């Protein structure tokens, strides 16, 4: 589930 | 899981049926009833980051996941979605990103919307980016690149590519 939280906030 | 259930799921994601099964075992093992809620999506958050508060940005990220939008989580939305980030190309992961990000699902990304993005992500977790708005005006300097304050899916996508970070995160 690390794969979801890096693509959901790589933004920051 | 039923055989045409699997078949289905192998066909629109890069998982074998082996892996779509085990992927199942432990869904329903972490989520008995099958159909994760709210709360239960944001445990998954409040591990990495267990020292701010991750409700905004879980909301968010539920949303996306609810594919259908009937407000539960089941098993085909979250391998979906698993299947993208895990293993999509880096275009994939941009456009499910995009998506994300585009809270109203019109074309665009407009810098107020992106300010609801990494504010619930700064609440989640260098004083160039110690607050949301810098990190906003940062990436609207780099990718808004007609200055009318709105990210198409192109400027996200070739703006994302650009900076070596971000691949280096997305990899
Ligand atoms: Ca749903
Ligand atoms: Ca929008
Ligand atoms: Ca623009």
């Amino acid at each position: 589930l690390e794969t979801v939280v890096a693509n959901s906030a790589f933004i920051a | 899981l039923k055989p045409e259930v699997v078949e289905e799921l192998t066909r629109k994601t890069y998982f074998t049926e082996k892996e779509v099964q085990q992927w199942y075992k432990g869904f329903i093992k972490d989520c008995p009833s099958g159909q994760l809620d709210a709360a239960g999506f944001q445990k998954i958050y409040k591990q990495f980051f267990p020292f701010g508060d991750p409700t905004k940005f879980a909301t968010f990220v539920f949303n996306v996941f609810d594919e259908n939008k009937d407000g539960r989580i089941e098993f085909s939305e979250f391998i979906q979605a698993l299947s993208v980030t895990s293993r999509g190309t880096l275009d994939e992961k941009l456009r499910w990103a995009f998506k994300l990000y585009d809270l109203d699902n019109d074309g665009y990304i407009t810098r107020n919307e992106m300010l609801d993005i990494v504010d619930a992500i700064y609440q989640m977790v260098p004083e160039e980016e110690n607050t949301p708005e810098k990190r906003v005006d940062r990436i609207f300097a780099m990718m808004d690149k007609n200055a009318d304050g709105k990210l198409t899916l192109q400027e996200f996508q070739e703006g994302s590519k650009a900076d070596p970070s971000i691949v280096q995160a997305l990899s």
